[PDB]
């Protein structure tokens, strides 16, 4: 088809860009193709596309972006119940939404880079563009710090993060996945990216994040999390088993409770683990 | 808050003075003037006496955005002892003591005054070598707080962010 | 020389056998070579040999065995202050000590295998002969259980442990080093081997053990430890940095506090984290 190809094309011009933003761009672009003038036909065709896209890419971010797009179309449906000017106004609002989501990363970096002090040691788990941007803005602010990255045994992405950080002239250091407890005392704060924010405040991240959060809680170490707004998902896992199996697939993801998180840096502002629930309730997604 | 309930209830009040500026003595005297059976003590005996305590009520200077406080020096230890003994810590503060900022800053949080209160000038020559610091305030995390009694009713620290959204505008946070 | 060669020979006839027992055997065998009839010459020649042996093999067990042998020679010196019949009596006592240390493993297994219940899930970190013997005795006791082994990224020894366990017809399962927190809820107890027992009760084990103990403490999971008596060392690390660097060398070992340990299964009996301090005080090593 065209959905698969367009998704892969948007993923390929810029590797940097996340999967959910690319999926939202593909959905809005396919919205221009729509010929049916009935609302359930538009709804079902687009929902089919979002499920197929989610099948292609097993990630929580893609599903979150799809859920947000359907909720935004449902609001634009409660506009007038028209689907005559509704498609037009919806396209404009969607373009505005895309431009706004583009600046999310810069907003998160400019808001989170202030919590890093000169001479402090940072502890990161895996590669993430958001934490990389935060660190680049901190070093851009005439700051000096040391970073410890976990190798991320499932896929050697921690080494990629360390390479991209050492390229910015920062004394990075790679540690073993089993050494997260040995270097926890030599870290002043922990900053990691989140793949998806659950209803209560927890985060769905790489398999090696919950144990690090546990060690941080055991040593009173600030555990900060950086994530965008399009990663908010209406899930409520009670333990490591309540997480959907489609997101885990040696699992590739785990859930972290909000009691182990100190603060959250999102494009909407710096928030606590409980404010995200209020935001999700306000959206009624 | 304390002397308003003494007319209908009888309780025992323990007052811990502040080491740099011993201001708790005035509070203890003002409370004893109303017949509340008050007691005065040092900060060193906070944890030692915090096994027979049932409740804690304190005042803050400002409330941060994530529900933490900038209180006088000694409140962090009080909150730690409360959390160790699992005793509720109440904070009576009006709405004007609420600031829209998170613990972003570093080092200029506390107000440092002359070391004369901690170590007098009449010590001798050791004042050239000894480094003395006198922080007036300290930081109390939100996790050690239990409730906030305000003019619009008590609330939990996990809802202070909403009060921020209700009080101030996001563009006026930096001022 | 002959010390290096004899150590490697004893290590090579049987791979199973630990390094400290082989070192003690080599020391006692070299004791037969001694020609000097002065006590400081015997002491210094043997102490030189123990340090060289420790240099060859960077492990806490070898140093513990060496310290124990010198303390036992010091007791046999307080015998009479003779070194005329002292060497003879010392050799006999040493042979008795070696035969007694040989049965340590069987005693530990017969004493620890009773804490495993039918249908329970066990969580192990890395390969260890002691935990393997415990599991083999438990399955020999008409018991059925499931085991989860960590792959041990530094060196792929967890896979060797899983292979040796699956060979015993037990449903073993290998998990990632970063997945110790994901499968912590699906484990009823934790049993691991200890390379060296510190003065307070903690243990010096593979780099991926302290974080597992922390997770076990965070989920009220029984964390059992199995170790012999020749692994008792007079160290008192306050944190991950107080451990000697010669034992760590990406470090290869970490320290675990006794507050995270539930019980200890040693050849002297089933003990608590504090009884080892009493034993060490009684020996005055």
């Amino acid at each position: 088809k065209e959905l698969i190809e367009y998704f892969k094309s948007q993923m390929k011009e810029d590797p940097d860009m996340a999967s959910a933003v690319a999926a939202i761009r593909t959905l809005l672009e396919f919205l221009k193709r729509d010929k049916g003038e009935t609302i359930q036909g538009l709804r079902a065709n687009l929902t089919s596309a979002i499920e197929t896209l989610c099948g292609v890419d097993s990630s929580v971010a893609v599903s979150s972006g799809g859920e947000l797009f359907l909720r935004f179309i449902s609001l634009a449906s409660l506009e007038y119940s028209d689907y005559s000017k509704c498609k037009k106004i919806m396209i404009e609002r969607g373009e505005l939404f895309l431009r706004r989501i583009s600046l999310s990363r810069n907003k998160i970096a400019d808001l989170c880079h202030t919590f890093i002090k000169d001479g402090a040691t940072i502890l990161t788990h895996a590669y993430s563009r958001v934490v990389l941007r935060v660190l680049e803005a901190a070093v851009a602010a005439k700051k000096r710090f040391s970073v410890y990255v976990t190798e991320s045994q499932p896929d050697l992405s921690g080494k990629k993060m360390a390479k991209a950080l050492c390229h910015l002239n920062v004394p990075v250091t790679v540690v073993l996945d089993a050494a997260v407890g040995y270097i926890m005392e030599k870290a002043d704060l922990v900053i990691v990216g989140a793949e998806g924010v659950v209803e209560n405040g927890g985060i769905i991240n790489k398999i090696g994040t919950n144990q690090m959060a546990v060690c941080a809680k055991a040593q009173n170490k600030p555990f900060y999390v950086v994530a965008e707004s399009f990663k908010f998902v209406r899930l409520f896992p009670l333990n490591q088993q309540d997480v959907p199996d489609k997101f885990k697939y040696h699992p590739w993801v785990d859930y972290t409770a909000p009691s182990l998180i100190t603060l959250l840096f999102t494009d909407l502002g710096v928030l606590t683990p409980s404010a995200v629930s209020d935001e999700l309730i306000k959206l009624y997604l | 808050f304390l002397k308003e309930a003494a007319r209908k209830r009888k309780f025992h009040v323990i007052v811990a003075e502040c080491a740099p500026f011993c201001q708790g003595h005035e509070m203890a005297v003002n409370l004893s003037k109303a017949g509340i059976e008050t007691t005065v003590m040092t900060d060193a005996a906070i944890f030692a006496v915090m096994s027979r305590v049932n409740k804690v009520i304190i005042g803050t200077k400002t409330i941060l955005a994530n529900g933490a406080l900038r209180a006088v020096t000694g409140t962090h230890t009080l909150a730690l002892a409360a959390k160790h003994h699992s005793t509720p810590l109440i904070v009576c503060a009006p709405m004007f003591k609420l600031s829209p900022q998170f613990p972003n800053e570093e080092d200029s949080f506390h107000k440092f005054v002359a070391p004369e209160e901690v170590l007098p000038f009449t010590e001798g020559d050791i004042l050239e070598k000894v480094s003395v610091h006198c922080p007036v305030f300290d930081y109390v995390p939100p996790e050690l707080i239990t409730l906030f009694i305000s003019n619009i009713g008590g609330n939990a620290p996990s809802y202070i962010y909403r009060l921020m959204s209700e009080l101030y505008h996001p563009d006026d946070h930096v001022l």
